[PDB]
């Protein structure tokens, strides 16, 4: 429970805090946390992995609709709505998460 | 489009430069990603991954290989050790950049991973290289032989190395074991084969085997350390036997075991018994040249001197079992083979003297009066040592003899003490040794019951001792020499006898005159109280009659076997007891009456198996074997009708062993005597198969 | 002079054993034969 | 419809201590007495920072194991004492 509770306080800092890298998928600026994103693996090698670690970051490739569920996923572990799936899916290629991949799949086999 | 992905090809591989040599920027990550991403998307991610491999090559080749020939002169290692680090750091970022196609096209293509592919690489143009690898082996070999010479060396270099050859062998460890792993075990071997040869020179088997235990740790060590556990396991076995095994026998005759035996060194004996315990048949080896020292040791105290003390005879075995009874105590660590070894050496030996039994019978001396626990002690390793004799029947004849001795002189220090040892045959022999024992026992009870029942009588009507002896349980002479009683005696013998048949019908009394004594007086200047045969009692009789007595005219009046007359010659012993010749008994000899003998106290006992006796005593064990087995076989035989001889013979040794080993070819001839004596019936179809005939 | 006194006579009792049956038990004993009515 | 969720983030975490042994991305500095590397982000989360959030920022170098450790993953129980976890109370009690 002490990993849950530290993950429910690391995003927290929802207190527009530590959120010291900022993505650009499509020109928007969204905020996130650097080293948080570290620990999930397209962010993993943007920084610690990123040789120009001066990612403090612009995305491009999807759209922010998938990379807002990406996102909204990698914090509190909550994806995927039936207009927001194949997109995510897409991103889910980006960023190096199979689950993203596995739900859309499913949702995709339901719907 | 296919000018598109090249590109943009051209432009993440030139990144890939980057990400590969020291230098690691200029760039934004996420556009190298796209780049791959984009790739294996166009299904031009397998090309990236072939373009990935050929760079990763060519920096393994033209970034390396030169960069560590540069330091062939020196620090060889260190610079291949620095390559290595550099190579798996440009492999892990690089990978961490082309995940996706190790995400999809890697597993897809069922290729290796990008790390995987550049450690390949890497053990395929550096490690594990044509020249490369033999640089890094020999400079490693060279690296341990300096440390096992104990030329401090850097421990760290040869595990770093050691350890960057695992890692290249990624799931196996082929690479290590055909770099290092293999030439040291050989160069270790033959290290240990001259330590062994330098050792030879010694030729001291105490520092041999301190040193050789030490060069186990030492060496052991040298590996845990920085050769790791992969080549630790084999030296264990190398080390042991280019060592050890190619001395398994020199290093127990080099100080040496014998030496170890000759001196007691139990702890001397006790490193040798560790350094061969590791041993395969290490122990063995250890185990027969003991046994053949024991052998030696315990036959030259087995072959008579003369004839030796049977108490020496049996107390010298006893020392010698407590020996190396401690040996395997300490040195040998109770090991069961040990054990095993000692008794059998012992069951061998000790056989080999057919007086064993009757020198044990040692018991009878401890018997006939230390503390009581330190007897027990005694007559308990007396008892290990009949264990091992095979003639037990034979011991417990001679011991009941000595027995029915001590009960009829009631002189045993407590029957107590019988009763333990009569016990202890019981736990080591049959229950009819132990009825034999016991019956002398109630014989005894009913001896003093009787005797008062006389002596209650003697008061009833208003010094005879008769001591009545049960038949069979106690051994008598075949033939009681019937000699004449003197009358007082007689006469109350006679009440005895008369009053033993009222009491007891059905039972006689053939009185065994040649056993027993009595306070015989005698003229001495005043007389004295001797102890004397009732031979000798008659024979002064004869005196009372006339003083001068000669030899042969004593027997024609006392009716006494000639030779049993003994008498005589221990009467005159030596003329203070009586004159005759001093001690020669002969029928020329005539006795006078002596009076010269006298003593401080009133009561004076006069002196009263040989080659004869042992002779008549072993032909008697030798008979009662011989019917013993041919009830034995009859028995069997009538339990079950069809016997095969060699089944028959061998039911029926395996069963009498117990007591004797019968002799098989004297079996046959019992044998063919029971087939005589109906019982055994040769079948038609097997001669060797007997029918029972009742 | 020599007038034998305290004489220890020694006489070995004998029958005046387990029968061939028991021989071939101990706590059976003995027309008197050795383990309905008497022969 | 079925937003399928999955909470294996507990590699996040796994990932924070990772990026730790990396000894890369270290936000801040703990000065124990000696420097030791910490990240602020797992440090706020873990215990209420205040201190780093609260701007007490202009401190690179802040100046000071057992906790550390369990955070990623007798002086204890003192520390836990002056900063109140509960998960940590619970450890040192029954150790």
């Amino acid at each position: 429970q002490h990993s849950q509770a530290l993950l429910r306080g690391l995003l927290a800092l929802d207190s527009g805090i530590l959120f010291d890298v900022v993505l650009v998928v499509e020109g928007r600026h969204i905020e996130a946390h650097r080293i948080l994103l570290a620990a999930s693996d397209y962010f993993r090698g943007m920084f610690a992995g990123g040789l120009k670690m001066e990612q403090e970051v612009l995305i491009h490739g999807v759209s922010y609709n998938a990379m807002c569920q990406i996102l909204h996923f990698i914090y509190t572990s909550e994806l995927l709505s039936l207009s927001n799936v194949q997109e995510t899916l897409v991103a889910a290629c980006q960023l190096q998460i199979p689950e993203i991949i596995h739900f859309c799949c499913d949702f995709l086999m339901s719907w | 489009d296919e000018k598109y992905v090249n590109s943009i090809w051209d432009l993440l591989k030139n990144a890939i430069q980057e990400i590969q040599r020291k230098n690691n920027s200029g760039l934004s990550f996420e556009e190298l990603y796209r780049n791959a991403y984009t790739m294996v998307l166009h299904k031009h991610g397998e090309k990236l991954y072939t373009g990935l491999r050929e760079v990763v090559t060519e920096h393994l080749i033209n970034k390396v290989r030169e960069d560590v020939l540069n330091s062939l002169n020196n620090n060889f290692l260190q610079t291949l050790n620095q390559a290595w680090n550099d190579h798996q750091t440009a492999m892990v970022m690089i990978r961490d950049i082309l995940m996706y196609m190790d995400r999809v096209y890697v597993q897809q293509n069922n290729v290796e991973n990008v790390y995987n592919l550049g450690l390949i690489i890497f053990r395929d143009q550096v490690v594990r290289y044509g020249c490369i690898r033999d640089h890094l082996r020999q400079t490693l070999l060279d690296m341990i032989a300096r440390e096992r010479k104990g030329e401090v060396v850097d421990r760290g270099a040869i595990r770093n190395a050691c350890q960057m050859l695992m890692i290249l062998g990624l799931e196996g460890r082929s690479v290590y074991e055909e770099d290092f792993e293999a030439p040291f075990l050989e160069m270790s071997a033959e290290f240990f084969q001259m330590e062994s040869q330098k050792f030879l020179a010694e030729n001291s088997a105490s520092v041999y085997i301190k040193k050789v235990e030490a060069r186990i740790n030492e060496e052991i060590e040298r590996v845990m350390h920085c050769l790791d556990k992969s080549t630790e396991e084999p030296i264990v076995k190398v080390v042991e036997r280019e060592l050890i095994s190619k001395h398994m026998k020199t290093i127990v005759e080099m100080s040496g075991l014998v030496h170890m035996l000759k001196n007691g060194k139990t702890e001397d004996l006790g490193c040798m018994y560790k350094l061969f315990s590791r041993v395969p048949n290490g122990l063995k080896t250890m185990c027969e040249c003991m046994s053949s020292y024991l052998r030696e040791q315990g036959k030259a105290l087995v072959s008579e001197e003369g004839g030796k003390n049977p108490v020496d005879y049996i107390q010298g075995l006893l020392d010698l079992k407590s020996r190396f009874d401690r040996f395997l105590l300490e040195s040998f660590n109770n090991d069961r083979l040990f054990k095993q070894t000692i008794a059998g050496d012992f069951e061998y030996f000790l056989n080999l003297n057919s007086r064993s039994p009757e020198y044990l019978s040692f018991i009878d001396d401890k018997l006939k009066k230390l503390t009581e626990q330190e007897v027990e002690t005694i007559l308990d390793k007396a008892m290990v040592l009949f264990r091992f004799m095979q003639e037990k029947d034979v011991f417990e004849r001679y011991y009941k003899q000595h027995l029915a001795r001590r009960l009829l002189t009631n002189k045993s220090v407590s029957d107590d003490s019988e009763k333990n040892m009569i016990s202890k045959l019981k736990t080591e022999c049959g229950c009819q040794f132990t009825s034999k024992l016991e019956g002398m026992f109630r014989d005894m009870s009913i001896s003093n019951t009787t005797m008062d029942e006389f002596r209650q009588h003697l008061q009833a009507t208003g010094d005879l001792t008769v001591r009545v002896l049960t038949t069979g349980y106690w051994p008598t002479q075949s033939a009681t020499p019937k000699c004449n009683i003197p009358p007082a005696p007689r006469h109350a013998f006679e009440i005895f006898r008369r009053f033993y048949l009222a009491k007891h019908s059905g039972r006689q009394l053939t009185l065994q005159h040649h056993m027993g004594s009595a306070d015989l007086n005698a003229t001495f200047y005043r007389k004295h109280i001797l102890q004397v045969s009732t031979f000798q009692m008659t024979i002064l009789m004869l005196f009372n009659n006339r003083e001068k007595y000669t030899f042969e005219e004593i027997q024609q009046e006392t009716d006494i076997p000639e030779r049993e007359l003994r008498a005589l010659q221990s009467l005159a012993c030596t003329q203070r007891v009586l004159t005759k010749k001093s001690k020669e008994i002969e029928n020329g000899h005539i006795f006078t009456v002596n009076d010269q003998f006298t003593s401080k106290l009133h009561r004076v006992k006069i002196q009263t198996e040989s080659d004869p006796e042992r002779k008549e005593t072993r032909q008697k064990v030798d008979d009662d074997r011989k019917h013993e087995i041919e009830a034995a076989i009859v028995r069997i035989m009538k339990s079950r009708k069809k016997m095969q001889h060699n089944v028959l013979v061998a039911e029926v040794t395996q069963q009498l062993k117990a007591r004797f080993l019968p002799s098989p070819v004297v079996i046959k001839k019992r044998i063919e005597g029971l087939i005589e004596r109906e019982y055994l019936a040769r079948t038609p179809e097997d001669r060797k198969v007997y029918t029972y005939v009742a | 002079r020599f007038e034998v006194k305290k004489w220890n006579a020694v006489a070995l009792w004998a029958w005046d054993d387990l029968c061939i049956e028991c021989q071939a038990s101990e706590e059976c004993t003995v027309h008197a034969f050795h383990f309905q009515v008497c022969p």
